[PDB]
């Protein structure tokens, strides 16, 4: 029946503004419904934030009312959520909805000082103690920012392969590991590569490990 | 975000066999369907894009594949009729990560044995 | 003001069996809504009992007051999701989820496969060095990593990272990345990483000298 999709930029630095928008299509804001925006933290806590009715009124989270705004624009069907003087801890997926039976695709924002940086791929050699299964893998460390794509021998080597979710380190850089688990009497025969893809930094690094 | 294909297997000449892969949201992002012989290379085969942007196919699969795609169950699909020997591979799925359709393919899947 | 607090925070279960979550309010609730999620949060169960669209008949709601409940007759592949329980107040007008009760399809144990990975000389030429503990291919997810380097336990200086549950065999992978300065690094020689599961019957270590 309704449909919703939020947009936006995915980045905005600490203290300043973080703007999206929801466009609705199949139903006007205006017959009826609270129309909210729900985000939800990397721990899957969800946090309803604030609403406009379809008279225009708004309600808003008491711990976010000093620094939200929730608008609309009836001509394009449209409603708009402005947060102001964003931390870190507003890093989360932004959903918006009607009513909470109608839910958009979200969108993910991160609030970050980093700029943009290329990731370090270091290989994690296998050990020299392999009977049997051994396991050898790829350190894609110190890179901004999210997501970076990892590939074993241009795709060619899918099975036993585990690429682990990124982590932020101290730093305010993020850092993974990919991991593949292959039979012991390939590593003399079988050459393993890793291919690590990251878009924003526009890096394509490609480490053999050697045994 | 992760990609998982299933519904392969053996088959005969002239029958069928409906692909499914799904992500772990894809809603607004075009799914495309690849095949590679073992001594060959990936060739592009479908690609479902969002939801009223129509479907596109290769000319070695036209009339005989029908894609689609469930963005509630974050899913697509591949239907598989008039089954050949040449149409023997494995079958990746992937993810355009260009809202513009312009293929920067990022994300792949593990694949999916078909056999005629 | 009114917080749900969801028992149990993960459920695991096979296929055939009941499964009900509890959702418990601080302060009395009108009416407790809760919604699915593999992916956008689909709406579940509305109005406590009322089934929304694209719910199988096997799925119940009930509660009052400050108890509430989920109740699944006979739990099928399909239902591994989390569910969130969720209330709308009035008066101090505020809209509250619940933590959220993780439900996954439960298989047979299988113990970790664990590797330990010293720092590559790549990476000590950058003054950092990273060592990398293993965990493959295990079930259930708890378990735990220790660091000890010289025989001397680490705490701090360790971040872990969890793969979600794979497709095909349902098990979990778990990293646990120990991080140093070169200088550091290399005042010391044995490195250990010692882990701990369900599946072991005694820990299961695995260690490395610097220089071998
Ligand atoms: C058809 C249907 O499913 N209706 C449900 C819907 O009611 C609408 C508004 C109905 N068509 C109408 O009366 O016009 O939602 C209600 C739940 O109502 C409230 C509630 O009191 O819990 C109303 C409240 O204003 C809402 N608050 C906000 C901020 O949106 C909440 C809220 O939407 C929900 O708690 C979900 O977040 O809902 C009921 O379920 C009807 O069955």
């Amino acid at each position: 029946e309704v449909q919703l999709q939020e947009s936006g930029p995915g980045l905005v630095k600490p203290s300043q503004s973080l703007s999206l928008t929801c466009s609705v299509i199949g139903y006007s804001i205006t017959s009826g419904y609270y129309w909210n925006w729900i985000r939800q933290f990397p721990g899957n806590k969800l946090e309803w934030m604030g609403s406009i009715n379809y008279d225009g009124s708004n309600i808003y989270n008491p711990s976010l009312k000093d620094r939200i705004s929730i608008t609309r624009d009836t001509s394009k069907n449209q409603f708009f959520l402005k947060l102001n003087s964003v931390t870190t801890e507003d890093t989360a997926t932004y959903y918006c909805a009607r009513g909470g039976d109608y839910w958009g695709q979200g969108t993910s924002v991160t609030v970050s000082s980093a700029s943009t940086k290329g990731p370090s791929v270091f290989p994690l050699a296998p050990s020299s103690k392999s009977t049997g299964t051994a396991a050898l893998g790829c350190l894609v460390k110190d890179y901004f920012p999210e997501p970076v794509t990892v590939s074993w021998n241009s795709g060619a080597l899918t099975s036993g392969v585990h690429t682990f979710p990124a982590v932020l380190q101290s730093s305010g850089l993020y850092s993974l590991s990919s991991v593949v688990t292959v039979p012991s009497s390939s590593l003399g025969t079988q050459t393993y590569i890793c291919n690590v893809n990251h878009k924003p930094s526009n890096t394509k690094v490609d480490k053999r490990v050697e045994p | 975000v992760q990609l998982x294909x299933s519904g392969g297997g053996x088959v005969q000449x002239g029958x069928s066999l409906x692909l499914s892969c799904x992500a772990x949201x894809x809603x607004x992002x075009x799914x495309x369907w690849x095949r590679q012989x073992p001594g060959x290379x990936r060739e592009x085969v479908x690609x479902x894009x969002x939801x009223x942007x129509x479907x596109x196919x290769x000319d070695s699969x036209x009339g005989r594949f029908t894609x689609s795609x469930d963005x509630x169950x974050x899913x697509x699909x591949l239907q598989x009729x008039x089954l050949x020997x040449x149409d023997x591979a494995x079958y990746y799925c992937x993810x355009x990560x260009x809202x513009x359709x312009x293929x920067x393919x990022x994300x792949w899947g593990x694949g999916t044995x078909v056999t005629v | 003001d009114i917080v749900l607090t969801q028992t149990p925070a993960i459920m695991s279960a096979s296929p055939g069996e009941k499964v009900t979550l509890t959702c418990s309010a601080s302060s009395s609730v009108s009416y407790m809504h809760w919604f699915q999620q593999k992916t956008s949060p689909k709406r579940w169960i509305y109005d406590t009992s009322k089934l929304a669209s694209g719910v199988p008949a096997r799925f119940s709601g009930s509660g009052s007051g400050t108890s509430y409940s989920l109740t699944i007759s006979s739990m099928e592949a399909e239902d591994a999701a989390a569910y969130y329980c969720q209330q709308w107040s009035s008066d101090p007008p505020m809209l509250t989820f619940g933590a959220g009760t993780k439900l996954e399809l439960k298989r047979t144990v299988a113990a970790p496969s664990v590797f330990i990975f010293p720092p590559s000389d790549e990476q000590l030429k950058s003054g950092t060095a990273s060592v990398v503990c293993l965990l493959n291919n295990f079930y259930p997810r708890e378990a735990k990593v220790q660091w000890k380097v010289d025989n001397a336990l680490q705490s701090g200086n360790s971040q872990e990272s969890v793969t979600e549950q794979d497709s095909k065999d349902s098990t979990y992978s778990l990293s646990s990345t120990l991080t140093l300065s070169k200088a550091d690094y290399e005042k010391h020689k044995v490195y250990a990483c010692e882990v701990t599961h369900q599946g072991l019957s005694s820990p299961v270590t695995k260690s490395f000298n610097r220089g071998e």
